[PDB]
């Protein structure tokens, strides 16, 4: 079957209950060419999730999709069995083969959620052909509607939050917020914007780029300077990987760092999340639920020698690469969703309507 | 004796109103400083008890915290005095000359505090103030001086409109300034980047008694994160440590359905005090109460 992936270096003692591996160790080394108990499809997405050649939650769900489309198309059903459990049956392991290239994300959970409910629900007397077709077009017609409508409705709504003349300040990498201020930009809004980054990943800068190529007016700095410029600042605007039952908000490390410096600045905190990110879960801390990234990746050269440099030498030392953190609700002012202008406490509603 | 309780009033009226700039404060221990200089008394008890009883008059004559602080600091400087030298002729001289530099002091101490307090205000900032003050009148001249551009905001002190007066004083060196109701601080504030008030009175803790709308003003300054600056006299340092509202002395809060006139702001609500002395925190004035006190 699929060897399990080994956990690389030591981990701190608060976080051993999850898994650490290397970016070079990949898995595929221990699995057959051409794969078999593996679709091709998911062993290249699993080999470019375990790179990171795709990072950015839609991305990673619309490829994950998209996998799961080709991957329907190649399946056929085997004699004396049922499409809805077979096919559930055989999507499992592609899975956790997923899983164990690198966690999944709340997006991708929500996909697989909802693509395990399509395929239990395609009947028994339904045709092969007719249910792979109406598959693949509830997964084309879901990337729709939950992507591009809603990114386009959470564009309108926040049109009218942004004003001429104001300072926001957006954190990392998100299409959501790019997309919000290019197309405020667009419609004749005049303002500028205050791109904070963070180490090691450094996704800020992507977010940069887009800003010069849209003509809008940006400043870039790290993280700990925030409390530097959020004098001038008048809303902070951040993307959100997941909200969560209780209100908070699960995102990249340094947004609850950074929605907290902004309340000890009296500045508004604006989430900006589409309504299929929200979770049933509850968390409190970023300690029992959280993803450990490559250790070696907080190593850097600062001037000609690496401090980092063979660091699993010395025994007592331990280096952490923490991937999310958890925003408190009581730090977030508005959330801005497809469904309208809400606050944090509306988002357990929110997961009431849309089920039922 | 040599000067009546009539005449006490008068003197101090008529000092308090030929020179408006000075401060009550003031007026009361110049007031003080007159009567000790025709007392024609021979003992150091006899002083202190007519000296005690001047002030209890002078305190019914106005209710101001200021004027009490003013007479218990003038009672201690005379028990310093009397401590000093023993002959009570050899005393009174020394207790007027060192009155007169006192009263150069308290003069300039105003001066002092402008000079020290105006660096604070940076260009293009928002200003809130409660009341009409001379002390901030004063810094913001000297502000203003300094070749600095900012906007005021004022409130109108229901009770009385001092804080029209204070708009007008503003208006009459061209200063940006705005007239709020007393139930817009709290609306207001987020425009504004720093809070100056005046205190008719500095109370052991740090914290300060002044007009009825300082305490609320505090608490949303401090509820929005902005610094709350004092400016005030050395010689309003009073030994007073009121635990609530209803801890200031009923002598204070009225004649000056229920009407109060004053309130106290607990040091916790205070950034830094800005006195002759220099720029202090709220922990200041308890040890300088302290080492006066032996």
């Amino acid at each position: 079957q699929v060897p399990t992936r080994k956990d690389y270096g030591s981990k701190v003692s608060l976080f051993s209950h999850l898994p650490q591996y290397s970016r070079q160790n990949s898995l595929t080394q221990f699995m057959s060419i051409p794969s078999s108990v593996i679709h091709p499809a998911m062993v290249r997405l699993g080999l470019q999730y375990s790179q990171g050649l795709v990072s950015g939650s839609n991305a990673r769900c619309i490829a994950l999709l998209r996998a799961l489309q080709q991957v329907i198309q190649d399946y056929t059903t085997p004699p004396n069995e049922e499409l809805s459990r077979d096919l559930v049956n055989k999507l499992k392991p592609y899975m956790s083969f997923l899983t164990q290239c690198r966690p999944l994300s709340a997006s991708m959970h929500n996909a697989i959620k909802f693509l395990n409910k399509e395929i239990t629900s395609v009947g028994s007397s339904k045709r092969e052909e007719e249910a792979k077709s109406e598959l693949r077009a509830a997964i084309d017609r879901y990337v729709q509607e939950k992507i591009v409508l809603a990114a386009q409705a959470i564009s309108r709504f926040a049109y009218q939050k942004i004003s001429n003349g104001d300072v926001i300040l957006v954190y990392g990498c998100s299409s959501l917020v790019s997309r919000i201020l290019q197309e405020a930009w667009t419609e004749g809004r005049r303002f500028r914007v205050v791109v904070v980054d963070s180490r090691p990943w450094l996704e800020g800068r992507h977010t940069l780029r887009s800003l010069v190529h849209a003509g809008v007016p940006a400043s870039y700095l790290l993280i700990p300077a925030a409390s530097y410029v959020l004098p001038e600042v008048s809303k902070v605007l951040l993307g959100a990987h997941a909200l969560l039952a209780n209100g908070s908000v699960m995102s990249r490390v340094g947004t609850a760092q950074l929605a907290l410096v902004a309340r000890a600045h009296n500045v508004p905190v604006l989430v900006c999340c589409e309504t299929y990110k929200f979770c049933e879960r509850v968390q409190t801390d970023a300690f029992v639920s959280n993803e450990l990234d490559d250790p070696d990746d907080l190593q850097c050269k600062r001037g000609e020698h690496v401090a980092l440099a063979n660091w699993q030498n010395h025994a007592s030392l331990r280096l952490l690469n923490l991937v999310y953190d958890v925003t408190p609700p009581e730090l977030v002012d508005l959330v801005i969703t497809e469904l309208g202008m809400i606050p944090c406490s509306s988002v357990p509603v929110v997961l009431r309507v849309k089920s039922s | 004796g040599p000067m009546d309780d009539k005449e006490l009033i008068e003197y101090f009226k008529s000092q308090m109103k030929e020179d408006p700039d000075m401060a009550s404060a003031v007026a009361a221990i110049r007031t003080l400083l007159e009567f000790l200089k025709r007392d024609k008394g021979e003992t150091i008890q006899g002083l202190r008890a007519n000296l005690t009883s001047a002030i209890e008059t002078l305190c019914g004559v106005d209710s101001s915290v200021a004027v009490s602080s003013g007479g218990e600091l003038f009672l201690r400087f005379i028990s310093l005095a009397s401590l000093e030298y023993s002959d009570y002729s050899k005393c009174k001289k020394i207790m007027i000359e060192r009155g007169e530099l006192f009263l150069r002091r308290i003069s300039l101490s105003r001066n002092k505090i402008a000079d020290l307090c105006h660096t604070f205000i940076k260009d293009g900032a928002t200003i809130l103030t409660h009341a009409y003050s001379r002390v901030v009148l004063r810094v913001l001249e000297a502000a203003v001086a300094a070749k600095k551009r900012f906007s005021v905001y004022v409130t109108e002190s229901q009770p009385d409109l001092s804080g029209k007066k204070m708009a007008k004083a503003l208006c009459h060196l061209n200063v940006p300034v705005t007239v709020v109701l007393d139930a817009a601080v709290g609306y207001i504030m987020e425009k504004a980047d720093l809070v100056i008030v005046g205190a008719e009175g500095v109370v052991e803790n740090g914290g300060i008694i002044n007009k009825i709308g300082t305490n609320q003003m505090a608490v949303c300054a401090k509820a929005q994160n902005k610094p709350f600056y004092v400016v005030a006299e050395s010689f309003k340092f009073v030994r007073l440590f009121p635990l609530n509202q209803q801890d200031v002395p009923d002598k204070f809060k009225y004649k000056a359905e229920e009407h109060p006139w004053v309130d106290y702001t607990a040091p916790s609500l205070i950034t830094l005090l800005f006195t002759d002395l220099g720029v202090l925190t709220p922990s200041a004035v308890s040890d300088e109460l302290i080492k006066l006190y032996l």
